[PDB]
RNA sequence: GAAGCCAGAGGAAACUCUGGUGGAGGCUCGCUGACGUGCAAGAUCGUCAAAUCUGAGCAUGGGGGCGAAAG
């Protein structure tokens, strides 16, 4: 469902506690507290792939993300384009229990 | 439940061979030893799964027997392609052989594996075997039935001629089709034969290194000498492809013409008629003294056999470059306006003349005389440099054919003279005035001659008899009739 | 709206498995006489001789791509790794493989689940000498006693007998006429139609106009 | 059509005479009487034959007779006799009607004179 | 039959000339036989059967 | 002076107007003939030639007619 997969997005953002961006999603994934891990369609596969390596060693659960940058970016609420996030509380949404 | 551990198994192949086919080449095989379970669920949605992933897998160019590590990965998924979908062609053809009367809560196996072969036959058609697709196709539509998957095949085989290109497929086809009507003794539907009327061959900087620049140079230059050379072989190729199919397709058209069968020569004509200018120049003249021979032959139904072979040879000089070829290829169409006015006496009298976007094929034998005499009367090339005794020739006989004959033919009739008398105005204005008869002669009503009935010695009196008529819809055609005789 | 307009490694095929297990355990592992077979050859290398020859045009590469395959050709059918001595990770927001691929178009659409052809010019020359009262039957068997003759052509190798079919053809005169059958026989039936003579005509007629342009 | 339900054609064509006799309306019967003429009985060669021949010489006679005054009878009757011309012709070549077949050659006789003698008005 | 001769231009008999014969004007056509003989001729493969 | 951009005023919008920035162009400045179509008693449309300058090196094309082109 992508309407109803983008309401809890928009919740966790304006509820939650996200970072947005490549760069903070490896420095969540290293301190361990990441708990779900966004990744677009359009990443490319060397950076799709060293984030798949470092959830499992981590332990933390992955989704891909059906639409491209452009389209999680738009599902964020935000006016930039957003390959890769990652969720670190997940506040008043059942985006965590799924 | 049996039918749902076959729903994830299916799902188990189909998805494998997407994501990756040539780790997988037994799946093709797999997809063969679930298919032949007893019960008969499970036979529906293998047949449609395997539709499903031969439309994914299959792909754009043939591939060679083998005779004689990752081209022997290619090889042996590649061979299993072709041995599945050579089974999958198999089964999917003894089940549309397979018997029709089942249950009522579904069509039971036929329409079914007719739908797969008509998806097939517009996705697949370059990859092997199409001859055993179409075959398929061909056996239904010799089964001389009105039923929804004899309709089925039937636009199967146009959207084939209408899309196709290169025109290998287009020739299989025909070739089977030719083939067929043969063997039937010429018993098609006759929408069969319309499937030769929709053939269409007959109508952001990348970084490069060094290495990597001089490479893609070469294969420009490369591509450059085989773009020439396909230009010039795939148009020699095209025009090959379309003298076979003209060939396959007018030996039909003639051994229908020959055997005298009356519903397919109406369907003839008018693919006579599309295709007589792309066959060659000396043939020209000869499909105009076929048709001399026929009309003589019906003169020896019948009335409708003249009139179809009549206005098929106005129909063949209507074409443009037929036209610009009078003078040249000397084809003279005085047989046919010199029968058409011996025959109008004759019409008259015969009363199945109304019986319920082509120009040949029409139903009714009105509609033919009114397609006849608008091309005599109203042509579209020299209408004002025509002859106006033979328009005061059929003026005379039209009015005279006009008062023995139903009321709709009447009222069309009507409608032809008031466009004569719009177009050609002063030619034939001195039929309705007396006083400007001619006095050369006297007029011969039974001739044998456009020229020699003396139509200007006579003068037109039915409008008398017609404003008396009792369909008012006559009445109102010669009120209109009368007004622009007044109006010139 | 204008941006718009050997494998690595995954964890989709891993997920949920005792491989995953194993792989997060990390523990080190690394990777570690009648002459048939020489006839055999010798028909290879002329294959590849004749390919190769008559691959230097560019207009034999276009016709070989453009060439399909025969179904008369594909008959036959029918008609250690070293290792040392010591919930999903993939969640779907949402079997369902099974339930996604039935829900496909297709699945919901459909409810309640001899011949002797004369050629070559030379054989319509004996054909014409045969069929007019010039050459009798006897004649024509009589003759085909040559040195052409009792020559055998069943087991020989390709390459031998292409070699004679180009350097033995026997040398006797065709006429005018053969030659004339041969073509109109072999004429296409789009080869000469209203259209394509007319505009010949016209393509002559123009360059007659150029040439007194150029007188002019 | 078929000879089965000819009685019902011929009340019904007289229906139409009348008709046509009352009020000044053309009623177009030439192609349905001489259809009724030519179908397969009178070409296969008996006194049904005779009632039915006889019947339909008085047919084609009051048709002709009502318009018999008006200025388009050349062409009005032409179409007609030309029809019968043929059927002269066939039996000169069907059935052994000799007194069926000289009615019809008066009656030929009848409209092309009057055809000839209205042409000098 | 003049659709007869517009199948021969098209599709060309197989013992088919190019001439006519004198005894009678229709075109004159090569046998079965005289096929075979020319066949047998030509390629040359058995000048004589037995 | 073109798109494009900035600012202000109308309009729900699209757009409109003004003031600027910008500097695209088969744009300008210095010292017509041969044909084709024509469906009339010739109208109307299309094709062809007139093709950046210059040093040093270099390759190829030319006549007629027949034929649908290949020849």
């Amino acid at each position: 469902e992508a309407q109803s997969i983008g309401a809890k997005l928009a919740l966790v953002i304006k509820s939650g506690k996200v970072v947005l961006g490549y760069r903070s999603t490896l420095k969540a994934l290293r301190s361990g507290k990441a708990k779900l891990i966004l990744i677009a369609a359009n990443t490319p596969p060397l950076r799709k792939s060293e984030l798949e390596y470092y959830s499992m060693m981590s332990k933390t659960p992955v989704h891909h993300y059906s639409g491209t940058n452009i389209e999680l970016g738009t599902a964020c609420g935000k006016l930039f384009r957003c390959s890769t996030m990652a969720i670190l509380d997940a506040g008043d949404s059942d985006i965590l229990a799924d | 439940e049996q039918i749902r551990q076959a729903q994830e198994e299916l799902a188990k192949i189909a998805t494998q061979l997407n994501e990756n086919p040539e780790e997988y080449p037994g799946h093709f095989k797999a997809l063969a030893r679930i298919g032949e379970t007893p019960i008969l669920a499970i036979q529906k949605l293998c047949i449609v799964t395997q539709m499903a992933v031969y439309k994914d897998v299959i792909p754009g160019y043939r591939i060679r027997p083998l005779g004689e590590k990752e081209v022997k990965r290619l090889r042996t998924y590649e061979q299993a392609l072709v041995a599945g979908y050579h089974g999958y062609l198999k089964t999917l053809a003894t089940y549309a052989a397979s018997s029709i009367p089942e249950d009522r809560k579904g069509e039971p196996i036929s329409s079914i594996a007719f739908t797969c072969a008509c998806e097939l036959v517009n996705a697949v058609p370059h990859f092997n075997f199409r001859g055993d697709l179409l075959r398929i196709l061909v056996k239904k539509l010799s089964t001389r039935k009105i039923d929804r998957d004899f309709v089925k095949c039937r636009e199967a085989l146009e959207k084939l001629f209408q899309d196709d290109e290169e025109g290998n497929a287009s020739q299989e086809a025909v070739s089977l089709l030719s083939k067929m009507m043969k063997a039937r003794e010429y018993r098609v539907d006759e929408s069969v034969l319309n499937l030769f009327l929709h053939l269409r061959l007959l109508s952001k900087w990348e970084f490069r290194t060094k290495k990597q620049r001089k490479l893609l140079k070469a294969e420009k230059e490369a591509q450059k000498v085989m773009e020439q050379a396909d230009a010039t072989v795939s148009h020699e190729e095209r025009e090959r492809i379309q003298s076979e199919i003209l060939k396959m397709v007018f030996a039909t058209y003639f051994r229908i013409l020959k055997a005298r069968v009356p519903h397919l020569m109406g369907a003839v004509l008018e693919g006579l008629a599309k295709y007589a200018h792309l066959i060659n120049q000396d043939f020209f003249g000869d499909l105009l003294e076929a048709l001399k021979d026929l009309i003589r032959d019906t003169d020896r139904d019948t009335s409708r056999e003249s009139l179809l072979c009549t206005v098929t040879a106005f129909a063949l000089l209507e074409g443009q470059d037929a036209h610009n070829a009078r003078s040249d290829l000397h084809l003279d169409l005085s047989f046919f306006i010199t029968n058409l006015y011996r025959s109008l006496l004759s019409l008259s009298l015969n009363p199945d003349l109304e019986l319920g976007n082509n120009k040949i094929n029409l139903q009714t034998t009105t509609v033919l005389l009114l397609r006849c005499l608008t091309s005599v009367l109203l042509p579209p090339w020299n209408i004002r440099s025509v002859p106006p005794i033979r328009l005061a020739a059929f003026c005379k006989q039209l009015m005279t054919l006009a008062l023995q004959v139903p009321e709709k033919s009447s009222q069309a009739i009507l409608g032809l003279l008031q466009d004569v008398v719009h177009t050609h105005g002063r030619k034939v204005a001195a039929l309705w005035n007396t006083e400007e008869r001619k006095g050369d002669g006297t007029y011969k009503p039974l001739s044998e001659t456009v020229e020699g009935s003396n139509p200007f010695t006579t003068t037109i009196w039915e409008g008398e008899l017609l404003r008396k008529h009792y369909c008012p819809k006559v009445r109102e055609g010669l009120k209109a009739m009368e007004k622009e005789l007044r109006s010139i | 709206q204008m941006h718009m307009t050997g494998a690595f490694f995954r964890l989709k095929e891993i997920d949920q498995t005792d491989a995953l297990r194993r792989i997060a355990k990390g523990k080190m592992a690394m990777l570690t006489e009648d002459g048939d077979q020489l006839e055999r050859e010798l028909d290879a290398m002329y294959e590849h001789y004749k390919e190769r020859k008559a691959s230097q045009d560019a207009k034999y590469r276009a016709k070989r791509a453009r060439q399909e395959v025969d179904d008369e050709e594909w008959e036959g059918l029918s008609a250690r790794l070293e290792e040392d001595s010591s919930k999903p990770l993939i969640k779907d927001l949402s079997s369902k493989r099974a339930r996604g691929f039935f829900s496909q178009d297709v699945f919901q659409k459909i409810p309640g689940l001899p011949n002797i052809d004369i050629i070559t010019a030379e054989a319509m020359t004996l054909a014409h000498q045969l069929a007019t009262g010039e050459k009798t039957k006897a004649d024509l068997i009589d003759e085909g006693y040559n040195k052409y003759a009792f020559k055998q052509k069943e087991g020989l190798p390709d390459w031998f007998l292409e070699d004679e079919a180009k350097h033995d053809k026997p040398i006797k005169p065709i006429t005018k006429e053969a030659a004339q059958a041969i073509k109109e026989k072999l004429r296409a039936l789009n080869a000469r139609p209203i259209k394509k003579v007319a505009e010949a005509r016209a393509r002559r007629k123009l360059r007659q106009a150029k040439k007194l342009e150029k007188l002019k | 059509p078929t000879a089965i339900y000819f009685p019902l054609r011929f009340h019904l064509i007289r229906s139409l005479l009348r008709l046509s006799r009352a009020t000044d309306t053309y009623i177009p019967l030439a192609s349905a009487l001489l259809e009724v003429l030519q179908s397969a009985e009178m070409k296969k060669p008996r006194v049904y034959q005779d009632g039915v021949g006889e019947q339909v010489v008085e047919l084609l006679s009051e048709f002709f007779v009502l318009w018999s005054r008006n200025i388009a009878f050349p062409e009005f009757a032409l179409p007609t006799i030309v029809a019968l011309k043929r059927w002269m012709k066939e039996m000169r070549k069907g059935n052994k009607n000799a007194k069926l077949g000289s009615s019809l050659v008066v009656l030929v006789q009848k409209l092309e004179m009057n055809a000839k003698f209205i042409e000098e008005r | 039959d003049a659709l007869q001769n517009l199948l021969d231009s098209i599709e060309v008999p197989e013992g088919w000339t190019g001439l006519t014969d004198p005894n009678t004007g229709k075109p004159l056509n090569l046998s079965r036989d005289e096929l075979e003989l020319i066949r047998k001729v030509q390629q040359g493969l058995i000048p004589d059967d037995v």
